[PDB]
């Protein structure tokens, strides 16, 4: 799908594993959850969760917002990161889809 | 893996054994006595600082700062001796009674 | 044929066996790497069973 | 990989058939060797009065798990699991299965049909799904947290609609943590570790996002020192006038504070986070084993 | 705030006492408020009683006396006549 | 894919390929992926660069894969990347002392102390450097060390960041010592310090008026060493800020427990964010070791 696609790169890594993010956006009075696919060319998890927070720190701070506008409710999480898998930089095909797809159900792994 | 097993077929005690001639001593026979601020590490007193005096009169030194191979010496029961440099004595052995 | 020699370490209730019997360590959370040479006399599980 | 367990005692016919419906059942062993006795089978070999939760849950992270395969009649072929391929486990704990549940393992503590011999006793750890393994889990640290102070009846009350679960065809009865009033000692220094976590990261975080904001000063670190002085303002509001923290501080004071939060840190990660053993497939009809896949 | 930094003997005792002497509010009317003065004075003087360790009577659905401590004779006298005088 | 093949520019010796021949199940890191490539691309010496940071070459050798060396023939070393979950072998060139049912981690080369300065291999102006594969609760020691010399590192003279960091870089495990050669302040290192100054304000948000005070519950209980070695801590904490006494704690006035459960949880969450900063993956878990340290065997990929 054209619209949860993205990346911040220019593709031409050659093993593209892929992230499913999502994140929860407090600037809306209950929840904006933006629900993301993510493909990267980086592979280990920490530093991926870094290059997010540095691209998502605006919903960080959304998420103090949300704590000191409303104590009595708990905020849950910031964002859940699982990966899927993995394919190559020409398997991409412009709704954007995958023609092989190794497979790698991955952990449900939260961050802030 | 060969998997034997044996069954005894006698009727008393067929088998003896002897101690038979010593070589060497491997302990210390020394006066060490056991000391007993390892093996109860936990307990202190309640005023801090006749502990502080005690433990200071005793040679026994106290936890310096708390690390994690200080918090598994209180849990558990772990290597505490800090063995000695030179060991021309063997091991070492005693124990106490009142 | 005496009673006891040592009225300190006899009876259960003394001293040493509340600090050299095994299963009274227990309720003090000694440290288990050491062997107390004493500790085979002062039992009772080990002994009496 | 195979283990071979073997009994150095007198083994019952009787016992060989109950046995046999521990056909294929979750045993932990200390490590692995290839011919092993039966004194390291099972969870026997950490049992006391004392140690009680904490220490089994940490002891089982650096064990390694295996399955029995077959049964000789004097010997076990236990199966060390690899991962991504499956295998055939059996439901212990009291708790029934569904499909696609992440199975955790835990020290049962309640369990109360199991191998006697004379002084060695055959214990199983409970294949629990992964959210009732967090529930119990932080049920069991609040009921550690509140262990002090069981005089008053309210409190009572509350570590009594604490004490019960709430699953599936489940009312089990947690055992209290506190014995004799008094609480068992690796519970009473995980309590006090996040009693002075909890502690410190009130005291340090006002030193830090000074110490960090004389860098590049997002609005994360402007409403991080809000969210703090609205928990100091929450804080001293019944007290004298201030706590009033000063800037020029001894270092080594400091790195004892920081080592001392990390270091305790360090000892709470065997509660925080629930090694997965088991994600299930297809369950067998009435729920007593099923076929799951080793995710290890 | 005086009778959390001092240290008694025991502290659950004077801890819920403590927490009485805490849920001292009033409202506008002042019916409740004498009746929540002698709540309040008797959470005081037992802690008065406990801060010096001095025995405190404890019979069987017993009250604390409202009393004045470590006073003298000839003042207990003269802060009576002047709390006469009042009524 | 599973085998990929480095072939070297210059001619090999006897020396050469002697010393190639003792590095066969030993660790390589590779960054690219590729199934061909030179060995300007083998190990890790084309990173290694000095006076820019240690955090540098933590980060991006997280990054890259590993295999492993077998199979060398000359002009070709064959590599052989492991998949996960079956078992392999591993033989240690760092002088770590390894033991049995332990997990295992992957850290840049820290020198042993004299600088043996061993590089184990020869060309004329290329080396092969390796990474250390450390056991799980020294590079925890690493991590957290790391982040300590950088939080407290910040507005200080050089006189007591000095007195303070000649202690904190000297480590110790099991009959060894290690230092850390390039602790410096970098990017990476600071969001690390920002993050973990964000959880652990939400730690202090997220206790309860209960948790709060247990400690000093227990410090009016019990008396045990770690008792007081805490509360000399929590003490002087008091103590510096008010000049009063530490109160002794309250009655719990609100009891409500599944706002107790959710708090918790929410600590937890906070608890687990916090500490996956020190924490790196398990990269290999140990099955047995030679009783000689210099080789075991190991269930996971790289």
């Amino acid at each position: 799908p054209k619209d949860m696609y993205l990346t911040w790169e220019e593709t031409r890594g050659r093993l593209q594993y892929v992230y499913l993010i999502i994140v929860y956006d407090y600037d809306g009075p209950e929840t904006r959850p933006g629900i993301y696919v993510l493909t990267s060319s980086i592979a280990h998890w920490q530093t991926l969760v870094d290059v997010a927070r540095g691209k998502f720190a605006r919903e960080r701070c959304s998420f103090v917002n949300r704590r000191i506008t409303r104590p009595r409710q708990i905020p849950l999480c910031t964002g859940v990161i699982q990966k899927l898998g993995w394919c190559l930089a020409d398997d991409i095909h412009t709704v954007v889809r995958l023609d092989n797809f190794s497979v790698e159900l991955g952990d449900f792994r939260e961050f802030v | 893996t060969q998997n034997i097993n044996t069954v005894d077929m006698g009727l008393g005690y067929t088998s003896n054994t002897c101690v038979a001639y010593v070589n060497r001593v491997r302990t210390d026979m020394g006066v060490r006595v056991q000391d007993l601020f390892r093996v109860f590490p936990m307990n202190v007193y309640r005023h801090d600082e006749v502990d502080r005096w005690i433990r200071h009169a005793a040679g026994v030194e106290r936890p310096q700062l708390l690390d994690t191979e200080t918090i598994s010496m209180l849990t558990f029961g772990s290597m505490s001796e800090r063995n000695a440099a030179a060991t021309v004595h063997g091991q070492k052995a005693a124990c106490e009674l009142i | 044929f005496a009673a006891t020699h040592n009225p300190w370490a006899s009876q259960a209730g003394c001293l040493s066996d509340v600090l050299y019997n095994t299963r009274h360590r227990e309720r003090l959370g000694y440290n288990s790497k050491f062997y107390s040479p004493c500790a085979q006399y002062f039992n009772t599980e080990e002994i009496i069973a | 990989a195979n283990i071979f367990c073997t009994f150095d005692h007198k083994l019952s016919i009787a016992d060989v058939g109950k046995l046999t419906k521990l056909v294929a059942a979750v045993v932990p062993i200390p490590q692995r060797l290839h011919l092993i006795k039966h004194y390291q089978l099972g969870l026997h070999q950490f049992v006391d009065h004392t140690r009680g939760y904490v220490r089994l849950r940490g002891l089982l992270r650096n064990m390694t798990l295996t399955l029995m395969r077959r049964v000789e009649g004097n010997q076990i072929l236990l199966h060390v699991p690899t991962h991504g391929l499956l295998y055939t486990v059996l439901n212990t704990g009291p708790v029934t299965w569904e499909k696609g549940d992440a199975l955790c393992v835990l020290p049962p503590l309640f369990h109360g049909n199991l191998l006697t011999l004379g002084q060695w006793e055959l214990v199983l750890p409970w294949i629990v799904p992964m959210p009732l393994a967090l529930e119990i889990n932080q049920r069991l640290l609040i009921m550690g947290l509140f262990s002090l102070d069981r005089s008053y009846e309210e409190v009572k009350a509350a570590v009594q609609q604490l004490q019960t679960i709430t699953f599936r065809d489940a009312t089990f009865t947690i055992p209290d943590p506190v014995i004799d009033q008094h609480l068992l000692i690796d519970m009473k220094t995980a309590c006090l570790s996040m009693s002075m976590v909890a502690n410190l990261a009130s005291e340090l975080t006002m030193t830090y996002v000074r110490k960090l904001a004389l860098e590049d000063s997002s609005m994360l670190l402007v409403k991080c020192q809000e969210l703090l002085m609205r928990l100091d303002r929450e804080r001293s509001v019944g007290e004298p006038r201030t706590p009033a923290r000063p800037q020029h501080v001894s270092p080594d004071d400091e790195i004892a504070r920081l080592s001392a939060l990390f270091v305790m840190l360090r000892q709470l990660d065997d509660l925080i986070r629930e090694q997965v053993v088991f994600t299930v497939c297809d369950v067998s009809p009435d729920n007593k084993s099923a076929t799951c896949i080793f995710k290890g | 705030r005086r009778g959390y930094t001092y240290p008694f003997g025991d502290r659950g005792k004077a801890r819920d006492h403590l927490a009485v002497l805490d849920r001292t509010e009033f409202d506008t009317d002042v019916r409740h408020d004498a009746e929540i003065v002698e709540r309040a004075l008797v959470s005081a003087v037992i802690l008065a009683k406990m801060s010096v360790r001095e025995t405190l009577v404890t019979a069987i659905g017993q009250t604390e006396p409202i009393a004045f401590v470590h006073l003298k004779d000839t003042e207990v006298q003269r802060i009576e006549e002047n709390l006469e005088g009042v009524r």
